[PDB]
RNA sequence: UUGACUGCGAGAAUGACAAUUCGAGCAGGUGCGAAAGCAGGUCAUAGUGAUCCGGUGGUUCUGAAUGGAAGGGCCAUCGC
RNA sequence: ACUCCGAAUACCAGUAAGUACUAUCCGGGAGACACACGGCGGGUGCUAACGUCCGUCGUGGAGAGGGAAACAACCCAGAC
RNA sequence: AGCGGCGAGCGAAAUUGGACUAGCCCUUAAGCUUUACACACGUUAGACGAACGGUCUGGAAAGGCCGACGAUACAGGGUGAUAGUCCCGUAGUUGACGAUGUGUGUUCAGUGAAAUCGAGUAGGGCGGGACACGUGAUAUCCUGUCUGAAUAUGGGGGGACCAUCCUCCAAGGCUAAAUACUACUGACUGACCGAUAGUGAACCAGUACCGUGAGGGAAAGGCGAAAAGAACCCCUGUGAGGGGAGUGAAAUAGAACCUGAAACCGUGUACGUACAAGCAGUAGGAGCAGGCUGUCCUGUGACUGCGUACCUUUUGUAUAAUGGGUCAGCGACUUAUAUUCAGUGGCAAGGUUAACCAUCUAGGGGAGCCGUAGGGAAACCGAGUCUUAACUGGGCGUU
């Protein structure tokens, strides 16, 4: 059976290979064209320039600025509060859940899916429609 | 699904483990991941850079006749570096934990469907003596066979190590390669409920 | 793994070697001169081909000329005579009948006549 | 190594789901001769056409 | 007399792009007219200069223990 | 670089038949951005140049075959 | 995140997963080093070490055929071809007088050590430098120069600065492990090379050789199983070289030595060729010569048509543009990491683990990453959001 298996039809393609004649259709120039600095080695030209015209990253402005808040804060879907084991719905056992990373501070739980179990939401903020949910679902929000 | 157990009654196993279908494409990708494993990927070329000598420009630019050089090491040079030496490699592939366990049980169901799978009740060897284990085999009338038990004895281990085509196998040691590459595998009961959860 | 080219490369070159048995000098012996030699063999070969078509039906017709002549009848009056008399055979043929039974091709020049 | 951003193209092209967002040029100094209109047309951001999208993606690998 | 309005803008023109142009209509507040109306500069087409850095005013969005503040941002505007 | 006039063409749009995998959109990969001659409309030049610069169409480029003695770029014609 | 002619680029931490963990003293410690005394404990020459005959081919048997036998030993090597059983080994079992190393105690003699809790110190001014941080609003650190406290009621820090609060106690020291490296020694491994490769160097190589010197820096492996390396004879200069003879399985294996390609040079044979003009062929084609037996095969090719190499570079090259004397050998899109797109597979609203652990391609390991929501500069709001006083609206999103 070692001598019997095989790749799935598609799974496996031979690489190109410049450089090796006429009838491989990548001889000579090795698909770079005729001449010019893109066809040197080491010829790239830097994404972002424009042959020397101000760039379109240098011609339009710079705008806006990082929040330090936004570095450590974290949306929620309610359906991932599922994955929450334990009725108290806090930073923790968010955490623990591994549905936060450890350096989240400041969560807002969103109306994305659904929540089928009863959850007191502690110390995070929830949107309207997202507490409507919880609410509904026999949760509390507490503050 | 049930397997024939010898000297005891037919062994229920899952038909997730047993009865999978033979996902080709799956096992053949896991089968090359194993061999990739096994490379050591230890080897070198030296370039013009690593290559001895070859500071000096062997000529002037202009004038001498001859094509411009820059060093006699360079690759166009005999005794000149490789222009890509090897350095030394890691070919090791990842295989997804599931991919792994997907293989694992659609090789051991093709084993069952071409009665390569042979399950007994026990199998011990009483001395470490090859001689003991080559007939305990001729009874199974099996010369090339890995055989998984639950736990290696020394006795079987020790028995096993001079018959080629012959080897003694753990549950927790059985490779995706050495189930193919071994005509049957001989599996202790016991050892094919170790190894349904080993696999799930 | 290192591959050495020796063998292989050897074979390309006697392939060459071996269509170039013949040609002058250089052109038998030498790869460089010889694989250029056998290319343009290879093109002649291809031009040539198309040409043959060419040559053997010009000669052909200046046969027929030559023997409708000889039947007192011009080749081009011929070959509208024969296709008025609806005879379709091949210039090929006549100018081997020309050449092999001159009785035959006088009868078809007479054939011929009539239908101008 | 890692790819590293272009912290200019950073600075100046936001992704968002309905694509590279930016700051309209023109909108920093003398502006008293332009017309409240034009400066009230280039107060929005806008999305990046689709020309200018794929050096952009390039300077941004991350984002 | 201050419509050389403020917020917007269906829909178009025109550009590789940056940018450039026209625009009914809506909201607010306004001027002229008895009124229908007209008015978002000028008969129209030139009268110009990206980005960065920085200045001034506003906002009070951010701002590293906290409260402030500095410094960022956003809006207006200035300096080729 | 005048217009009391004013075509052919071309272009824009609609309607309609027939023929055609066309047009468009979103992605991956390019290459190219030295063009040449010929026709036609022109600028420049001397209505000189195998000159030069545009418009447009053809061929060459990247196209063999037949013709034009020989002749990329003309005539005929597209080589599984 | 930041820094940055805010260009090119540079690039943290908080926090979190691991490996390893250890603290101890200036009223004098832990550790370290020495010293001996013990004890353990290892190393250092090594020893024994299973099991095969017959027959066939062949120069030779390890091969074939037949039938045996060992295996805790079928690692590996050698032997006239390819050996589990011929040999050396291997597995396993044993071996150190003495000498070493190690770790424990038990001692010694030191060291740690600066003594005594830190003032020319902290802080400051000026100039620089280091911190991801380019002087910036620039905290912190170091200090060349000039200065200069407080001293637990005190002082340092918490990124300008101030208050409050928290946290720590500088200006004295020592401290293993986890970490880095290997010229050297041993063993083992290789989808590493196999003599233009692999080291420069398989060979008497850092040699020859080159250079005043620093320094540079080669080429060069292979008879045979065994030298059995050719007694003797003959030609020749008591040569070189050869022919016999002999050796050998083989001597076009004879030391100018395995194989023995090509360029290149010869001898022989067939055919052509001394009235004929050029990329040397091609399509056709007589004759002649060999086979085989003339609508065959092979070689040659009178004569006819057509026909200005190749590469490169170009609008365009027979070009009198480039490059190539020829042959052989070698000589150019790689590797690592990351981003993205596609194919393929797994699993699927989930997918996936990283280091590390591990009885080690298993399995653990959830840190993290991507997806699952968008809008907005942002706070923040959120299937919406942003704009605006508010949109009849409009932007982006929803599906």
């Amino acid at each position: 059976r070692l001598n019997t298996l095989a790749p799935a039809a598609g799974a496996k393609t031979s690489a190109k290979r410049v450089g090796r004649g006429i009838g491989s259709g990548l001889g000579k120039t090795g698909g770079r064209g005729h001449k010019g600095q893109k066809s040197r080695s080491g010829g790239s030209v830097r994404p972002g320039f424009e042959g020397g015209q101000m760039p379109l990253k240098q011609r339009l402005p710079k705008f806006g600025f990082t929040s330090r808040k936004s570095l450590v804060s974290a949306e929620v879907r309610l359906a991932e509060l599922a994955k929450v084991s334990g009725d108290v719905v806090d930073l923790n056992s968010l955490k623990a859940a591994n549905i936060i990373t450890k350096n989240i501070e400041f969560v807002k739980v969103v109306l994305s899916g659904e929540i089928n179990k009863a959850v007191t939401v502690k110390g995070l903020r929830v949107t309207k429609g997202a507490k409507a949910a919880i609410e509904a679902a026999g949760g509390k929000i507490e503050e | 699904m049930e397997l024939m157990v010898k000297g005891a009654d037919a062994l229920t196993v899952s038909e997730t483990t047993f009865g999978r279908e033979f996902n080709e494409a799956l096992v053949h990708q896991v089968v090359v991941a194993y061999a990739a494993g096994a490379r050591q990927g230890t080897r070198a070329q030296k370039t013009r850079s690593e290559v001895s000598g070859g500071g000096a420009k062997p000529w002037r630019q202009k004038g001498t006749g001859r094509a411009r050089a820059g060093t006699i090491r360079s690759p166009i040079w005999r005794s000149g570096g490789v222009t890509f030496a090897a350095k030394p490699q890691d070919h090791s592939q990842k295989v997804n934990k599931k991919m792994y366990r997907g293989a694992m049980k659609s090789i051991l169901s093709e084993l069952v469907r071409q009665e390569r799978l042979i399950v007994v009740d026990n199998f011990s060897v009483e001395a470490p003596k090859t001689k003991e284990l080559v007939a305990k085999l001729k009874e199974l009338e099996l010369t090339d066979a890995l055989i998984v038990t639950s736990e290696v004895d020394e006795n079987l281990f020790l028995a096993a190590r001079n018959l080629y085509k012959v080897d003694a196998r753990d549950v927790a040691g059985i490779d995706p390669v050495s189930l193919i590459a071994f005509d049957k595998v001989v599996m202790t009961a016991e050892a094919v409920k170790q190894v349904e959860e080993m696999l799930a | 793994p290192r591959v050495k080219r020796g063998v292989q490369a050897r074979a390309r070159h006697k392939k060459v070697l071996k269509q170039a048995k013949g040609y002058y000098g250089a052109r038998s012996r030498v790869y460089r001169v010889a694989f250029q030699a056998v290319t343009k063999a290879g093109q002649y070969a291809y031009r040539d081909r198309r040409a043959k078509k060419r040559q053997f039906r010009q000669l052909w017709i200046a046969r027929i000329n030559a023997a409708s002549r000889q039947n007192g009848l011009s080749y081009s009056r011929f070959i509208n005579g024969l296709k008025k008399a609806s005879i379709e055979i091949d210039r090929k043929i006549l100018a081997d009948i020309a050449v092999f039974d001159k009785a035959a091709f006088a009868v078809l020049v007479e054939k011929a006549k009539a239908a101008l | 190594p890692k790819m590293k951003t272009n912290k200019g193209a950073a600075k100046r092209f936001k992704k968002t789901a309905g694509g590279i967002k930016y700051k309209h040029a023109t909108k920093r100094h003398i502006l008293t001769k332009r017309t409240t209109k034009n400066k009230r047309q280039l107060r929005p951001n806008a999305i990046l056409p689709k020309c200018e999208v794929a050096a952009v993606i390039r300077m941004l690998p991350y984002a």
